[PDB]
């Protein structure tokens, strides 16, 4: 849970110190950023069912070969286990917009993902294609403000740089 | 580890639900009353070593058995560590107030404290009194009920954290018991 | 006599310092080699 | 040693590429500032004894333990070796001003100057104060308008201060 | 940045900056289930210290899966992880099987203990365990004696300590630390005194000869010298390095005497000009003007300033000047 | 040099990762404090000779036995070394106000203080008798703004707990 | 280690001076131009994993002997390390842009990289080409002048922040040479 | 490492000899004056704390640049290290006085001290004034010549030990200069 609070209280504890003034004003910045980080989270929370749909079938448009036998898309349950696999990644981003930092991604999503995808024969190139779809057609005056979108996209390209 | 922000993201995770406008007001008032949390840790840490020595030498003026011959606080070596056992637990409940959740010390400060004090014969009768008077030093600093110290603070209310930090002080008194 | 010396084994209990160590590491050094016969 | 023209060539030769049209424009900008580059090293080398001795005198005026008996400038020979070192550095900064880069300053003055002053016992904090005093004695002297036509020299004067700050930080 | 007087500190400008920042202290007995984002930092910090900034590829790391699992269970850092990791194949490949025996002892002192073997008896105390009990008890002797337990905790990663006064070794072993640990962006394979194939402190570690300290990043960080004895009993050759004594009438005439070390000596850049000579480029025996770079000198005080100009105006650069 | 920037680039180099928004929201609070924290260091620098003189004259006046022979305040050059010893501490608190955190204090004056006053017989009880005068003599409507005096008085209490 | 505010302290400590109205003005523009510097490091941490592989391929496409048997990047493990060696260099330049001054890559990366690369045998011309690619990649990312990706910023200037990060890349080539 | 007794047995080991008449006479004289050797060592370690405070304050009052900003003893961390760099020096000289042989400070203190001080930046021309002051203090204690402390002793002469301890204190200044 690598947020702004749990990185200063771990730095003082490693030295054996009390929370000094350099700790108390790095959490002032947590206050002046929540207004551009929390309204981008509820907007995802009230519209995640319609945005994970058009982002889900983007990889099923580009990598349309996936529905061959021996691959990730044979039967309908492999699709239902695919629109679930992408529904989680919008939730783990939604947790990273209410904890402040990049905590819930790199312990639950990112951690242990390179080895579950190598042995289950899941191509990671369709993960980075479905994620970069919803990263690339949000427009800043309609769905968010100019300050929420830079916050929202920064946790999106954290995924693509971790997978690829 | 798990602060007040990370507390709601595992309660919502274990039911597999998005965090939304039903429960984003409890973190809206948390942010909007965050300056009261900064005006409470800064009013503790300014005399954090002072409220140890008033309490660890204030524990013994109710109980002269600690500097009895054969007592637990007899020598200078045992008195160095008692003032050292008394500055860690104050430091770790400073960590639980900047975070907003107790989970920083039930894995680091209190994980197995009960078995070390019964190993060394550190008695459970005095350490509860050693933190109860330090808790009263803690709750008397965030509000301006201290005697010779009156820090110039902005007006308002601080009875919210005063029922909170003392709730982080009787959990160690229930863990070492 | 066996060798040049007869130093004790590191598998014997109560061999480390345990003076001003952490509470994580104090409990590790008092129960060093006593766990077997407690469960026997 | 290299100058500012032999620096661009040695860069381009390692990549083996033909100098661009927008890289001859940088060198033809560098020749248009050519008279003023001579107007600074003429104003400095015609004042070199007044630059050193007015700044050496100001050094021992506020650090009297250097010339107190027992210090690291009390002898006539330990003092004559001190004004020599303040003139060594000014000579290799004026060498590094017509060249346009600090290549003759490093390879012939500064590489080894810190290792020398640790061995001999010379206090490196006071060689900085000696060097920094000659910098603004020369910066204010290079802004003298007398004899030169009035224009702007603020990108060359800032470059001469950069060679002094490099030689000061390479001895501490 | 270099120097010793700028920030009123001197050890963080010898390459020990990043080592002076970390603790990696593992504040709980077992790893908490549900999470891995805190103990993965403890795992990888143990890897960069015990292997010494070595690269371990993800297939090389996946050989050591079992161990990393017991330490994340209820087991400890020194005996269940650092002792298990030094008995794997990814450790024995780089630090044991590539080297002679004394290369292995010098790297187990650096990796496990964080210091230097000073004197022949620290080598011999660890050499004799291998001859009677093999490798798997030779690693135990670095752990289960009376040095590890009093310095590092049960759950702290073994940080570097061979430079500080608490490690009561010597002052010659202070200079030997800055031959092993040459900065933070360096590894054991990646320093020019041991290329994972030899013994880094062979003659100087046995005889406790102090070395000149050359700071990493200084102009002259490439200084390296080869070894030959002199004297007819050991059947050695004269003319390779300089002496370390300055013994005779040339000691105190021309002032006191210093030992200077030069490194960069190329064939252009000798004469009193700016450009290389053109023509034949070599004499008839076609060796060089300087048949090897890294020359060292012994010079008095009254000849130090003419020598300094001969060094730098002919291309060389000064790595260290120590007084003799 | 513990500041807000040096906290996070050393927390990140510990893990070996890139600066995320758990490192960028910290430096936002560095902007939300420098408008008032740098205001106190502007006042202290142009006033320090009127403050260091009032600070020592509230120490010797209470600790009048230090001017007896045999003590650490014998003659005029020792007392002239007593204003030099305090005008460092008013300079080190000036250096902490511009780096944001408590960087210069805990490694230039504090680090090693227990051995340089116990050896040279310097009483550590008189140092706190002068700094607490300067803290208790701090009047936020006239002399400062109300938010400088929150944090200017917070570094003197870092000295007092580290000297006691 | 030393940020921009940590550099005016050590410069004023050698004078033993107080920082004042002539030196605070240089740092008062540093907090006014802080929302651009936070806006610009975000643009390079986002496109970080693509800048590396574009530069190791770009070095290889100009020097095809580097994958030949006997070249430095021949096998997989030698190639995998070059993608590692090239991104620790980028990770400290993202640090030195975040602080303000060049003393985090100087004393943790370039203090010891000259003799790192003359012990492994890494060519010091191929590596400074891969640095000079990422120098141009970051300058064309800081200004919105990249070809295939554009990021939405508030309109203004970052020419000063562009030439600052070029100076950080330019001393890597001067160090390891 | 080696005492006066083991110095003899390694000289007669080279001859494959025993110990006889002429080689035990200088060794029985060590045992004869052995009560005075203990009686001199105790006079140093009884008041070594004032001997290291007065010594490094005599170097400072002679060289006022050591506490300048940029002086080697400027901050408290560098000054406290000086206060124990000379306390380690005094500990090893009192070992060589006790054992009667200079082979213990030669091994564990002097060997490599010159190369250590030039690395850290310690001025070695000012470290020798601190030892030469301690040489004058140590010979003014094993002879009752200290101006402000007189110690009771049995009657007799101890000028041979005054030249023994002055040979140790001069080789510390010969190993670092
Ligand atoms: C002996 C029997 C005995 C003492 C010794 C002394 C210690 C003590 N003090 C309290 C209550 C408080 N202590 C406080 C601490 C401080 N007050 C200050 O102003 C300074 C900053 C600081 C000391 C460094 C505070 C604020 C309180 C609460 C208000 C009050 O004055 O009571 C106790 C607790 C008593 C109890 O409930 O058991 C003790 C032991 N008091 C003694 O009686
Ligand atoms: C209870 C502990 C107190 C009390 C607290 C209140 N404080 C209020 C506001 C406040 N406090 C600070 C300083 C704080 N902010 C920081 O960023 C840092 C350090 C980095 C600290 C210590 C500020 C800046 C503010 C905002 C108002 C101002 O600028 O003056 C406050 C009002 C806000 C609210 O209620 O939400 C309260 C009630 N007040 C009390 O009466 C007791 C004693
Ligand atoms: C030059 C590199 C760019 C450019 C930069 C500008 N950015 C400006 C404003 C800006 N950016 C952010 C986001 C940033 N700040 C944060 O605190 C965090 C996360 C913690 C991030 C990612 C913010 C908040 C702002 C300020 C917006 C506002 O207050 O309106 C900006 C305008 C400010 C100024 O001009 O001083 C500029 C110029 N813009 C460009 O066009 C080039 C390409
Ligand atoms: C501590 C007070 C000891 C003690 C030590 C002795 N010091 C002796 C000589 C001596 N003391 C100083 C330092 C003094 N002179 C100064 O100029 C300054 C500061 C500016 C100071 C603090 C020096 C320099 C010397 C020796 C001169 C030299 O050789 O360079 C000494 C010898 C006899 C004597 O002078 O009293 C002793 C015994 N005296 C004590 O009684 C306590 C235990
Ligand atoms: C020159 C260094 C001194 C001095 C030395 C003399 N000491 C003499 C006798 C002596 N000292 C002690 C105490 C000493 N012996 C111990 O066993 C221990 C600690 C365990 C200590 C400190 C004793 C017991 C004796 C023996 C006789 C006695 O005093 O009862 C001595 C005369 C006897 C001899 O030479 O063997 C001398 C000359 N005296 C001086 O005047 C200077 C200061
Ligand atoms: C902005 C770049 C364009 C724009 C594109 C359009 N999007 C349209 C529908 C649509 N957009 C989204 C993404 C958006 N809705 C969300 O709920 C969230 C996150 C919580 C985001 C980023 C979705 C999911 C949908 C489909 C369902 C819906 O409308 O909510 C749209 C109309 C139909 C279409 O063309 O797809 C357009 C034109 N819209 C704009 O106004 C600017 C030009
Ligand atoms: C003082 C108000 C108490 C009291 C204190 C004593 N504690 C003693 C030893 C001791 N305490 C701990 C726990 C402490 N160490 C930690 O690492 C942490 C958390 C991170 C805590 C809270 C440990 C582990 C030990 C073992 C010895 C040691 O580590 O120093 C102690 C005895 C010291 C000794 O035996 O030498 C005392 C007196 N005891 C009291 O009677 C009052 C109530
Ligand atoms: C800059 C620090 C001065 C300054 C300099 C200017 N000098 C200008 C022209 C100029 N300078 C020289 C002397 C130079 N040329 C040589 O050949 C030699 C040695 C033999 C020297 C010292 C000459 C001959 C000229 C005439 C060429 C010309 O007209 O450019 C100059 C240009 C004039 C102008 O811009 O109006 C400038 C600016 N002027 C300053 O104000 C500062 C103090
Ligand atoms: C998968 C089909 C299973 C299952 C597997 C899990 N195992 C988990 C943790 C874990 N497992 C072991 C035993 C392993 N380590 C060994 O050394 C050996 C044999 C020599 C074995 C078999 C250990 C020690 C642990 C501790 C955790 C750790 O090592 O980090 C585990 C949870 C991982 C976690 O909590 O993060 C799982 C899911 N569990 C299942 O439900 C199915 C049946
Ligand atoms: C790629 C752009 C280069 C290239 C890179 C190679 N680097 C190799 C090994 C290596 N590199 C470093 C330095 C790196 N580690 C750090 O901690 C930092 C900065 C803080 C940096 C820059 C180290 C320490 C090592 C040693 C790894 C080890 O010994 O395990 C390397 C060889 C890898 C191997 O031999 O297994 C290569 C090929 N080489 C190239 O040709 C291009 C120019
Ligand atoms: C004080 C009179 C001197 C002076 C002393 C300093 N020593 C500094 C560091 C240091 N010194 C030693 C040598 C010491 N330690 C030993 O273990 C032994 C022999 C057994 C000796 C003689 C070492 C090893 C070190 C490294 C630091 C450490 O070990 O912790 C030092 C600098 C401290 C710093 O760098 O911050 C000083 C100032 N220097 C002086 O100016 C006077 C002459
Ligand atoms: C809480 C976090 C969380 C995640 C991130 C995912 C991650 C994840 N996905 C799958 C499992 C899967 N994930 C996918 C999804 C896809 N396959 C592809 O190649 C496409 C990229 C994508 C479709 C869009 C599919 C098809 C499976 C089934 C694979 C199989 O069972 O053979 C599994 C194995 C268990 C299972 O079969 O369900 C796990 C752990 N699940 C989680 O619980
Ligand atoms: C400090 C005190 C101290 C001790 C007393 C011993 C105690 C001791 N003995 C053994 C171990 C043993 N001890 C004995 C001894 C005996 N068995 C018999 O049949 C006889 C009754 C008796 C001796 C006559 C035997 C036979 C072993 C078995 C070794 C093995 O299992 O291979 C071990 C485990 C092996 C080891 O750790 O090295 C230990 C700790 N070690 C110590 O450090
Ligand atoms: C840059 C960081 C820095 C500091 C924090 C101080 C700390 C400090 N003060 C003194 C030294 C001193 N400090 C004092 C001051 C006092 N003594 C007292 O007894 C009173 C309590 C108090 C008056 C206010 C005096 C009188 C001395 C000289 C003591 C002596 O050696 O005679 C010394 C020894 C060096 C010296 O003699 O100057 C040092 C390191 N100095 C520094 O350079």
């Amino acid at each position: 849970m690598k947020s702004v609070i749990t990185t200063v209280v771990s730095a003082a504890d490693a030295a054996g110190r009390f929370p000094s003034n350099s700790d108390l004003e790095s959490i002032q910045g947590n206050i002046q950023r929540s207004a551009a980080r929390l309204e981008a989270a509820e907007k995802l929370a009230g519209n995640h069912e319609a945005v994970v749909k058009e982002a889900g079938d983007a990889c099923f448009a580009k990598y349309a070969y996936l529905k061959n036998p021996g691959e990730a898309g044979e039967n309908q349950e492999k699709i239902n286990k695919c629109y679930r696999d992408v529904d989680h990644y919008m939730r783990l981003v939604n947790y990273c917009l209410v904890v402040g930092g990049t905590g819930p991604l790199d312990e639950w999503g990112i951690a242990g993902a390179r080895e579950v995808y190598r042995t289950l024969n899941l191509p990671t190139s369709a993960y980075v294609a479905s994620i970069a779809y919803t990263r690339d057609r949000l427009c800043v005056p309609r769905d968010m403000s100019a300050q929420a979108g830079v916050e929202f996209s920064a946790y999106l390209d954290y995924l693509i740089n971790a997978l690829s | 580890m798990l602060d007040a922000f990370s507390r709601v993201v595992v309660n919502s995770d274990a039911k597999a639900a998005y965090v939304g406008g039903s429960d984003l007001q409890a973190l809206k008032s948390f942010i909007a009353d965050g300056n009261k949390r900064l005006d409470a840790v800064n009013s503790i840490v300014s005399n954090a070593s002072c409220m140890v020595s008033d309490a660890v030498s204030g524990m013994i003026c109710e109980n002269p058995g600690l500097i009895s011959p054969g007592g637990n606080c007899y020598t200078n070596r045992r008195m160095a560590a008692c003032l050292r056992d008394g500055e860690i637990i104050l430091r770790y409940v400073s960590y639980a107030l900047l975070a907003g959740d107790a989970s920083v010390l039930e894995d680091r400060c209190l994980n197995g404290l009960k078995e070390t004090y019964i190993a060394l014969g550190v008695p459970t009768n005095s350490s509860i009194r050693a933190v109860s008077i330090m808790k009263a030093q803690a709750v008397a600093f965030i509000t301006n009920t201290a005697t010779e110290r009156k820090m110039s603070f902005a007006a308002g209310d601080c009875t919210s954290l005063a029922s909170e930090v003392a709730s982080y002080f009787d959990r160690v008194g229930a863990a070492i018991s | 006599l066996t060798g040049y010396d007869s130093k004790s084994s590191p598998n014997f209990p109560n061999r480390a310092a345990t003076r001003e160590r952490r509470t994580v590491s104090f409990n590790a050094r008092v129960a060093r080699n006593k766990s077997q016969a407690k469960k026997i | 040693m290299l100058d500012a023209f032999a620096k661009v060539v040695a860069q381009a030769d390692a990549r083996g590429e033909f100098l661009s049209n927008t890289q001859i424009d940088a060198l033809s900008k560098m020749v248009k500032e050519g008279n003023q580059r001579l107007d600074i090293v003429n104003k400095v080398t015609s004042n070199a004894s007044a630059i050193v001795t007015n700044s050496a005198r100001a050094l021992f005026a506020e650090q009297p333990q250097l010339i107190q008996p027992g210090g690291n400038a009390y002898t006539s020979r330990r003092m004559a070796a001190c004004l020599r070192d303040m003139e060594i550095v000014l000579r290799y900064v004026s060498y590094a001003m017509i060249a346009g880069d600090s290549s003759v300053l490093d390879d012939r003055c500064l590489n080894g100057l810190r290792e020398t002053y640790q061995a001999l016992g010379t206090p490196g904090s006071s060689v900085a104060v000696a060097i920094q005093k000659m910098k603004d004695a020369s910066v204010a002297l290079a802004n003298d308008t007398t004899g030169t036509p009035i224009g702007d020299c603020s990108s060359l004067v800032a470059e001469l201060a950069g060679y002094f700050d490099r030689a000061a930080v390479s001895v501490v | 940045r270099l120097g010793t007087v700028s920030g009123n500190s001197s050890l963080d400008k010898l390459g020990l900056d990043k080592f002076l920042s970390e603790s990696n202290r593992a504040y709980t007995p077992r790893a908490q289930p549900g999470f891995s984002s805190e103990y993965e930092q403890i795992i990888s910090a143990t890897y960069k210290q015990l292997f010494g900034n070595a690269y371990i590829m993800d297939s090389e790391r996946a050989e050591m899966a079992k161990q990393e699992s017991m330490f994340r269970d209820g087991q400890l850092t020194l005996k269940d992880f650092c002792r298990a990791l030094a008995k794997t194949e990814q450790y024995k490949k780089r630090f044991f099987d590539s080297r002679p025996l004394y290369g292995a002892i010098e790297l187990n002192f650096k990796n496990i203990l964080g210091r230097t073997p000073d004197g022949l008896e620290h080598y011999r105390a660890k050499s004799a365990v291998y001859d009677t009990k093999g490798y798997e008890a030779f690693v135990d002797a670095f752990f289960d004696d009376g040095e590890y337990d009093e310095v590092y905790d049960d759950y702290t990663v073994p940080f570097y300590r061979g430079y500080k006064t608490e490690a009561n070794l010597s002052m010659a072993a202070f200079t030997h630390f800055f031959r092993m640990v040459r900065g933070s962006s360096t590894s054991d394979k990646a320093n020019p005194n041991s290329m994972q194939k030899d013994i880094p402190l062979n003659y100087y570690g046995i005889t406790k000869t102090p070395l000149a300290v050359i700071a990493p990043g200084a102009a002259g960080t490439a200084y390296t010298e080869s070894f030959a004895g002199t004297g007819s009993w050991q059947s050695g050759r004269a003319g390779l390095n300089a002496a370390r004594v300055a013994l005779g009438v040339p000691a105190t005439a021309n002032g006191k005497s210093f030992r200077v070390e030069v490194t960069g000596y190329t064939q252009p850049g000798f004469g009193i000009t700016a450009g290389t000579a053109v023509g034949k480029l070599y004499k008839a025996n076609k060796l060089s003007r300087y048949p090897r770079s890294n020359k060292s000198y012994v010079v008095g005080f009254d000849e130090l300033t003419p020598l300094y100009q001969r060094i730098t105006k002919n291309g060389g650069t000064i790595a260290s000047i120590t007084p003799l």
